[PDB]
């Protein structure tokens, strides 16, 4: 509910709204070691597991698409090798709990919370046990905070969606499924790319087109540049059939196996 | 570590540190819960700003680390404190902020007047400023919680001469009665409650609600209801729904309080009660929470439409007598 109407004001909006031609420069770095399509199934994998780690913690969904954009965030301008996603990911879970003010995970109870899940959900990936113990996260935490610039606050499509819906009067029909569609924009580079009430339009289209509902009118009378919710459009239609070819379970060894690796000291 | 070495030695070499970028050491200018408070010029040249640095108290991003930071980190208003800059000390995980440095605060010139009246184009810019800070505030669905002289603090020369600046450093004089009677909720009327025991500390020098010391506070409310008069059923329908509710009828009578009243009161400091200023004053000092108005409609009252208008500049181009805030 804080800050809830200033996202044109905001930091969000005034920095990390990034131009795609200087994310996939800085991305170049990777291509190196991953191709361009690899390199988009590691980010898939690992919307899964801050995914499953929100989960098994309880946590709103809110937080976890909060957690999501801080991973976003930080190897949207740094390597893969420069700090272990496998790190890196309950760490922003950690923070995003703490940013949005449902307490801190408690020391045992994180590290519990990503032994498990990577044991449970993600067996394949990862055949030894998880490594970190609590004093890494708190590490890496700092790096985290000093990486977005103190930007914690973050604006989520949730909400224009809902708003929308609510203006169309078939909220019971369309929010189950636009809602999903837009967890699974955080697949995408969408949130570092697009406000989010835009995002929302483009879920919100393609759920009316996934259940045959017309709402052209309702569309037409919006005074926002439809030229770039098509763009959103194109790319939600895609992830769906990235989704199909993509096997996560068969490949994602072999994935995790190619990424560049830190290096150690001296 | 597992972790990139030659990323670790850039961002290391590149990082900026509090001790290298400031000169702060032996110039403390405040304690308290939550950190210490240091009075800071720059060390390198490109400046003749003080500026605020502030060490949190503790270790790590805490929760009251991580709200500090996640919300000055987003406002902008010209009322409201502003963070400079963040620094994350990895040695020994503290962590450090920077503030524009004002030099006075309301808790240090009502003081300084009643060790001797407060001049009254000042006051109202005071008041004004006060609520075009809060009502950004509550524009943005932040509360402040806790307003009180010491935390409105006054920029001192410089190109800010003047300007109220709303803050927080970590009694219960400034707490509206609902609270007291266990309201388990803050509001934006909570703050606009506490705008009003300031407005009549301005006007008069004394704390209106002034007092010696669960959530129920007996002396407390015995005070409120000695300036203020006990509140007719009319007046608060809903007071019955608060939870010490019974225990307030437990110890009080009406007819203690008859009798008395703000104007009586405001009379008795030579403060007219058909003056446009008393009649705001009532209005922010409304017992019920819901019938105070809004930090919008005060700053429209016409109090600001009679002369003197309102300065920028809450000293009215005139020196400056209060004092610098001293080292500890
Ligand atoms: C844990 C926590 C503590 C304080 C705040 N907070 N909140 C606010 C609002 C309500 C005005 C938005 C402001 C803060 N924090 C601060 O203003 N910190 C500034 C400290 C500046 N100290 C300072 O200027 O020193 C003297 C005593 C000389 C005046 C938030 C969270």
């Amino acid at each position: 509910k804080a800050m809830a109407g200033n996202f044109w004001q905001s930091s969000h909006y005034l920095q990390w709204i990034l131009d795609k031609q200087d994310l996939l420069k800085e991305r170049q770095k990777d291509l190196k070691f991953l191709s361009e399509e690899e390199y988009w199934k590691l980010q898939i994998f690992f919307t899964n597991v801050i995914q499953a780690l929100g989960e098994h913690l309880k946590l709103r969904q809110q937080v976890i698409a909060t957690a999501t954009v801080y991973f976003k965030r930080f190897y949207a301008r740094y390597s893969l090798k420069s700090i272990d996603p496998v790190l890196m990911a309950p760490t922003c879970v950690f923070l995003a709990s703490k940013v949005e003010e449902f307490g801190v995970v408690s020391n045992t109870r994180l590290i519990a919370a990503a032994t498990s899940v990577l044991k449970t959900r993600f067996s394949y990936a990862f055949p030894k046990e998880f490594p970190y113990r609590m004093n890494h996260i708190l590490e890496c935490e700092f790096y985290l905070l000093e990486l977005m610039d103190c930007c914690l606050i973050v604006y989520h499509p949730y909400r224009p969606l809902l708003q929308y819906v609510q203006d169309m009067g078939q909220e019971d029909m369309l929010l189950p499924l636009a809602w999903r569609i837009v967890n699974d924009t955080y697949r995408t580079d969408l949130c570092l790319l697009y406000p989010p009430f835009m995002i929302a339009l483009a879920c919100l289209h393609v759920a009316c087109v996934v259940q045959q509902k017309d709402a052209r009118q309702w569309f037409a009378e919006l005074s926002v540049d439809m030229e770039k919710i098509l763009e959103i459009i194109r790319v939600i239609l895609k992830l769906y059939e990235q989704w199909k070819n993509f096997d996560e379970r068969k490949e994602m060894a072999t994935i995790l196996s190619k990424m560049p690796k830190p290096k150690p000291p001296p | 570590d597992k972790m990139d070495y030659d990323f670790k030695v850039k961002l290391s070499s590149e990082r900026e540190r509090v001790e290298d970028l400031f000169e702060y050491e032996g110039c403390k200018v405040g304690r308290g819960t939550y950190g210490h408070v240091y009075k800071a010029k720059r060390k390198d040249g490109k400046d003749d700003k003080d500026y605020a640095l502030k060490q949190i108290e503790g270790t790590g991003i805490s929760m009251s680390a991580c709200r500090e930071i996640a919300l000055l980190r987003e406002l902008k208003h010209p009322n409201v404190i502003s963070l400079q800059k963040v620094f994350l000390s990895h040695a020994d995980r503290k962590v450090w902020l920077l503030f524009d440095y004002a030099e006075h605060d309301l808790w240090h010139i009502i003081k300084f007047h009643r060790a001797s009246q407060l001049p009254r184009g000042m006051v109202k810019s005071l008041l004004y400023q006060i609520l075009d800070g809060i009502h950004y505030l509550h524009a943005n669905w932040v509360l402040h919680r806790d307003l009180k002289p010491a935390n409105i603090l006054v920029m001192g020369e410089g190109p800010e001469r003047g300007r109220v600046k709303i803050a927080d450093m970590g009694t219960f004089w400034y707490r509206a009665p609902e609270l007291l009677l266990g309201a388990r909720h803050y509001t934006k009327a909570i703050d606009i409650w506490a705008i009003g025991c300031i407005f009549a500390e301005l006007l008069t020098s004394e704390p209106i609600f002034h007092c010696r010391q669960n959530p129920y506070h007996h002396d407390q409310l015995d005070r409120i209801f000695n300036v203020m008069g006990f509140p007719a059923d009319k007046d608060w329908e809903d007071i019955k729904k608060m939870p010490e509710h019974s225990t307030l009828m437990k110890d009080f009578r009406r007819n203690t309080y008859t009798n008395c009243s703000l104007i009586k009161y405001m009379e008795k400091h030579k403060v007219k009660p058909d003056s446009k200023a008393f009649h705001l004053l009532q209005k922010l000092l409304t017992m019920d929470p819901i019938k105070r108005i809004t930090s919008e409609q005060a700053m429209q009252d016409p109090y600001f439409l009679e002369d003197p208008l309102p300065t920028s500049d809450v000293f009215a181009g005139c020196q400056i007598p209060y004092p610098k805030r001293e080292f500890l």
